[PDB]
């Protein structure tokens, strides 16, 4: 075994997975999705004793199941439900790799309106919903909303969280540190434009959003790791054992 | 956060 040493002892057996995904969205103005997946990665760090042979079970077969379009792992795992065999490295290494696109579970929808007031201003309201369980909140979210070129200035109203019209972005960004699941929040505002070019119309680029939610969105559930060391006089019940999911958007827009 | 697995 190249990737780890033979003599490690803890007195602590621990270890900790991390199920970490990026999950990307293009929607349609009118709410279909045109494309969307999930790429994700399984990160563990344990500190164990001896040689352990671990077991990583999750939902596959594919209550809660989930499908996975494809994965590869580290060199530590024996290839051939048909779950993963290993003698981890020691610390932290990187599990697996894996990429989905059914069944995933879309942690914001956004609903943008735009009325054409003249040819001086744009009245534009944008909604979020959160999609998830109610005890759950999300985080770092960002909405970010682009304005036209001749822009001359933004009016914006919103309760919740924070929203700033960056010239030199082109976009109004609304920021929120924390919103639970099963909500909804809005944003309203007024774009006022300076005279243009008649002809040229604006092509409208997507609102976009930002945030970090505690799960995984494709569905992932990591059901068990089963820690077997037959020489060491520690067993399975004798490992604490932590799991954490950290969902965050990779591109997430919504044509508007 | 990290939550205990059975």
């Amino acid at each position: 075994i190249g990737w780890r040493r033979e003599g490690i002892k803890y007195r602590r057996n621990e270890l900790f997975l991390d199920v970490l995904e990026s999950v990307n969205l293009l929607m349609s103005p009118q709410g279909q999705v045109l494309s969307a997946h999930v790429s994700g990665r399984v990160v563990m760090k344990s500190y164990l004793s001896g040689m352990p042979e671990c077991k990583f079970g999750m939902n596959d077969k594919i209550k809660q199941s989930i499908a996975i379009d494809d994965c590869t792992f580290h060199q530590c795992v024996r290839l051939s439900e048909r779950s993963i065999s290993f003698i981890p490295p020691d610390g932290e290494f990187e599990l697996m790799r894996y990429r989905t696109t059914k069944d995933i579970i879309l942690p914001f929808r956004v609903i943008p309106l735009v009325r054409e007031v003249g040819r001086t201003k744009l009245e534009v309201k944008v909604v979020i919903k959160s999609n998830f369980k109610p005890s759950l909140l999300a985080q770092k979210i960002e909405v970010r909303i682009p304005t036209p070129l001749n822009t001359s200035g933004v009016q914006v109203i919103c309760m919740k969280g924070k929203a700033k019209y960056k010239a030199s972005e082109n976009a109004i960004v609304w920021k929120i540190k924390r919103m639970a699941g099963m909500k909804e929040s809005q944003i309203s505002a007024e774009i006022e434009l300076l005279p243009t070019n008649d002809k040229k119309k604006w092509a409208r680029p997507p609102i976009s959003m930002n945030f970090e939610v505690p799960f995984a969105p494709s569905g992932l559930k990591v059901r068990y790791l089963k820690v077997f060391e037959p020489k060491l006089n520690y067993s399975d019940h004798d490992v604490i054992k932590w799991v954490r999911y950290i969902g965050r958007s990779g591109i997430y827009e919504t044509r508007c | 956060f990290y939550r205990a697995l059975m």
